């Protein structure tokens, strides 16, 4: 039922690129033409037979990375190069000639160690740091160029009038040493990513495809076009900034795995990204593109969802549902028939007649609302939406100058163009609270169909030949137009409130740089054993290309899960970033406590893990936010050097303390759990066993398991007391789970704040703490003395796996009399119980066990 | 005098009830607190019927009780709708 959706060969420009086969590349580099600038070195190229003219500049650039860009010399018109997307202008390494001859030159990164060497004929360039080659590119000469000429592509009924003809570009890169290759999110497919050669390439172009099917590279609803390379010895990343269409070929061949992209329009512009660790790789990544956006607390707890909920009455029973059966949830959605017709920033006036009412009958059980808010907007002159945008020429056009009309939900629509900043400034400014009438401080938004959606459009999505601002056309742009709706989005939510609450936003189209702004998820997965076992590795591939905050529809969007299914789905997401439960029109209604109560028991149980680990997924997000760093990781992340973890996707790390293995399989009586490491240990944290890893263990599972392991050595900070929400629990004290490494040692951090403004960063109004045990002694420091908070949160607890028995224990804080405090301690489990220390978690502490 | 849980499981002193830590499995020691998982707190609820709810309600921001009670301590300042 695929016919829809272009093949490579049904893909004009991919089928010409592809054509090109591994050879003797006909550009070269004319040496003549050489020149070091400032900030990089350009250098001619010429194809040898069209003699086409164009324009290397390459770049060292600081944080060890290298930028290579390639344009035409003089274009007929100019070459799109894509925005908004780096946070800053990257900043450069100085060039230097350190070695030349006939048909070379040798360039060094500043003072070393690493060097760029351009072979002039044919064009080449290689990567060493030292005299070890990193990588190369155009190794096997599917360079690819076609210059702005002096075509018309139709493909099933829709006419692609192409006035500026063949303007594809592509490069190919050769990876030595490298033969497990991941990201370029999003695909239905497996973490470590399969070769291309007997089949279709990746592609990346942002589409909407109903009732998608796994293991196929089909392209998703996102284009993150980040690739991360990596082998026991180093880790690598090409990012090919390009947000036109896109192919990815991935070939193997002394092992060594080659990267081939192409793209329809814009410019050759691909950053190197060196390593040598994987974390310097995220670091490097971070630098360009930015970091995950701290999220509100709020919205790291549970998100109840469906299409679609009644009305208001429905909201409230829902709500009330929640507290009368004792799970917590923070946020209730309300999908696109609570709105008039499909009209956007409007209410049903029969099903949603007073939303202020609602939303503040949420706010007394200190609950939060979502409502959904798409980019097409209905074709009605009454529809004040569609009237100002189309007043104020807002609008995508068509190449005749009138506004570009598709289909989609609430019929003819038309399509802003979020690629304009008046038009994304507009959209900012229509989430006043003033001019989204309704709206109110907790109410936040859900951007979907952004891809954009087009029902009645070539491959479900807007014409290529669809003209934006400044000319460009809509072919130019695609990957990007999720992510401006996005941010366009996160930023009214920002300013209705004067600069100072966090947004909070679901997207589910995206590109590089997308982390800035939210939230996304998987689309429409179905409710299907092998859907929740493949949101592993879908959530696993953004979180490596920097979108740590991703989540699937708890219980599957299509169908009808088992109650069986649901549960462990429930498990699943409780330990993944996103956490919602969303359903199709047409699914019956599954709110976890319409189940028997042997499965509402294992989903209460689920949802209180996860808001009792809300200090320890916060403070993940902030070291995201601060550093670059995946909130949910591969094995292989840690564990770079066990090629045994390489391909691991039935298991997952959050940060380095917990890993993490759910039940998948219906019936199952048991899990095969890969616990890693060298010299390491690793506590159940049910049974408070102790594991020495390497080692592959059978660990037998009921209904209500969740396969659960903390790594010695490491602080868990918990709330052990489960409220109704986030907002409600953000006062308690916290206890701590110190697992002792076999040194005896342990390490962790925390942060706090008010869980919901900017105040962190703009009044360092926060507190980063340090928790660090060895000999008999824990202690706690300020990781960031810059950060200072009032707040009532203090240590009620910490259980301390691995310990023996102690004479006494004794704390010390700073303004206060050394105390002892009492303690438990069970010679079975080797566990240590320290009793109220009641100490200020703002406060420099020692807790000593003699 | 020393204070026993009611379950009969450990005897505590005095000062460790409604101390804000949960010591009797039952969470008979903090009727008045959030600190039991498991435990209860009495709503008076004079002028209508009086009502049993959870330790985990007690200053969580949210009105539970009519007599408003159960939100001493929280900055949620809950008045009295039990008429
Ligand atoms: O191919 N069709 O069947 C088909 C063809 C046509 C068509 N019409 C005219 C011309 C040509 N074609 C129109 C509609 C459909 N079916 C669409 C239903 C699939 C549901 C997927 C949507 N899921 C989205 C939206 C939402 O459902 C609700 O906002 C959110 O709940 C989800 O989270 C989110 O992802
Ligand atoms: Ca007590
Ligand atoms: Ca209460």
């Amino acid at each position: 039922d695929r016919s829809n959706f272009k093949t490579c060969d049904e893909s004009s420009f991919c089928k010409r690129q592809r054509s090109i086969r591994p050879g003797l590349s006909p550009y070269r580099a004319l040496l003549d033409t050489l020149q070091l600038g400032p900030d990089a070195l350009t250098v001619h190229l010429i194809h040898e037979v069209t003699k086409v003219l164009l324009v290397l500049e390459l770049q060292g650039l600081q944080k060890d990375m290298t930028r290579i860009r390639i344009d035409e010399l003089e274009p007929r018109r100019p070459r799109y190069r894509v925005p908004d997307v780096l946070v800053a202008d990257p900043p450069t390494a100085r060039l230097s000639v350190s070695g030349r001859d006939d048909n070379s030159v040798e360039l060094t990164v500043a003072e070393g160690p690493y060097k760029i060497i351009l072979t002039a004929q044919p064009f080449r360039l290689d990567l060493l740091e030292d005299r070890s080659l990193l990588l190369s590119v155009n190794a096997r000469g599917l360079m690819a160029f076609e210059h702005q000429r002096a075509w018309e592509e139709t493909f099933k009924t829709h006419s692609d009038s192409k006035p500026y003809g063949p303007t594809s570009v592509g490069l190919d890169f050769s990876l030595p040493g490298m033969e497990h290759v991941y990201g370029i999110p999003e695909h239905a497919d497996s973490l470590r990513l399969k070769v291309t050669e007997g089949g279709e390439p990746y592609r990346l172009y942002n589409l909407d495809v109903f009732q998608y099917e796994l293991n196929n590279p089909m392209a998703l609803y996102g284009s993150v076009p980040v690739l991360l390379a990596h082998s026991f010895h180093r880790d690598l990343g090409i990012f090919w900034l390009n947000a036109a269409e896109t192919w990815v070929d991935i070939s193997s061949n002394t092992p060594q795995t080659d990267i081939r992209w192409m793209s329809e329009s814009g410019i050759i512009d691909v950053f190197l990204m060196l390593g040598p660790s994987v974390f310097d790789v995220f670091r490097q990544y971070a630098s360009l593109t930015g970091t995950q956006a701290l999220p509100p607390l709020f919205s790291l707890g549970y998100h109840q969802s469906r299409w679609n909920y009644r009305d208001e009455a429905d909201v409230l029973e829902v709500d009330q549902g929640f507290d009368d059966h004792n799970m917590p949830c923070d946020v209730i959605w309300l999908d696109i028939e609570h709105a008039d017709g499909k009209r956007y920033f409007t209410w049903d006036p029969t099903r949603f007649p007073q939303p202020l009412n609602m939303l503040e009958h949420l706010a007394s059980k200190r609950r939060k609302l979502v409502a959904i808010v798409d980019p097409h907007i209905k074709v009605d002159s009454g529809y004040r939406v569609h009237e100002e945008l189309r007043n104020h020429g807002l609008y995508v056009k068509t190449r005749d100058g009138s506004d570009y009309e598709g289909w989609c939900w609430p019929g003819s629509a038309s399509y802003p163009d979020f690629t304009n900043p008046r038009m994304r400034a507009w959209w900012s400014n229509m989430f006043s609270f003033d001019n989204y009438e309704g709206s109110a401080p907790n109410l936040y938004v859900w951007n979907d169909m952004n891809e954009p959606s087009v029902f009645n459009g070539p491959e479900v999505t807007m014409l290529k030949d669809a003209v934006h601002y400044g000319g460009w056309e809509h072919r130019d742009i695609h990957n990007i137009y999720g992510l401006y709706v996005h941010m366009a989005t996160a930023d009214g939510l920002i300013q209705r409130s004067g600069g100072i609450e966090r947004p909070f936003v679901l997207s589910r189209a995206f590109f590089s740089g997308s982390q800035r702004f939210g939230a996304v998820w998987t689309g429409d997965n179905t409710a299907e054993w092998d859907h929740l076992k493949i949101s592993i590795p879908m959530c696993l591939s953004l979180a490596l290309v920097g979108l740590s905050f991703c989540g699937a529809d708890v219980g599957g969007f299509f169908k009808n899960p088992e109650p069986e299914l649901l549960v462990r789905w429930y498990q699943m997401g409780a330990y993944q970033p996103f956490f919602r439960a969303h359903a199709h029109l047409d699914t019956g209604r599954r709110e976890p406590w319409l189940l028997a109560s042997q499965y509402q028991d294992a989903i209460r149980d689920a949802l209180f893990q996860r808001y009792s680990l809300l200090p320890f997924w916060y403070t993940l997000f902030y070291q995201a936010h601060k550093e670059g760093f995946p909130v949910m990781r591969p094995l292989w992340v840690q564990y770079p050097e066990d090629m045994s973890t390489f391909s691991i996707e039935d298991q997952f790390m959050l940060g380095d303390a917990l890993l993490i293995h759910p039940v998948s399989d219906a019936g199952a009586h048991g899990v095969q759990v890969y616990l890693p490491g060298q010299e390491e240990v690793w506590y159940d944290i049910q049974s408070y066993q102790k594991h020495h890893g390497p080692q592959t263990l059978y660990l037998p599972v009921t209904l209500s398991s969740i396969p659960v392991f903390q790594r010695g050595g490491t602080i868990v900070p918990r709330w052990m007391r489960v409220r109704r929400s986030s907002d409600c629990m953000k006062d308690d004290p916290i206890t701590l789970f110190v697992a002792l490494s076999p040194q005896g040692t342990a390490q962790g951090e925390l942060f706090l704040d008010d869980g919901h403004t900017f105040n962190y960063q703009t009044r360092h109004e926060f507190l980063l703490r340090r928790f660090s045990f060895s000999g008999s002694t824990l202690v706690s420091s300020s990781a960031d003395p810059k950060g200072h908070l009032e707040t009532p949160i203090w240590i009620e607890r910490v259980v301390i796996m691995g310990a023996g028995k102690p004479a006494a224990v004794v704390l010390q804080t700073k303004g206060s009399p050394e105390s002892r405090l009492s303690f438990q301690h069970d010679p079975e489990t080797s566990v240590l119980i320290l009793r109220k220390p009641g100490v200020s978690v703002a406060s420099d502490w020692s807790i000593h066990l003699r | 005098k020393p204070f026993t849980c009611l379950d009969g499981t450990a005897t505590i002193p005095f000062d460790q009830v409604n101390d804000d830590y949960c010591d009797c499995k039952d969470g008979s020691d903090e009727p008045g607190t959030a600190a039991c998982p498991n435990g209860s707190f009495h709503c008076t609820n004079t002028g209508y019927k009086p009502l049993y709810i959870l330790s985990s309600r007690v200053n969580d921001g949210v009105c539970d009780c009519c007599d408003g009670t159960d939100e001493y301590n929280s900055g949620t300042v809950c008045e009295n709708t039990c008429r």
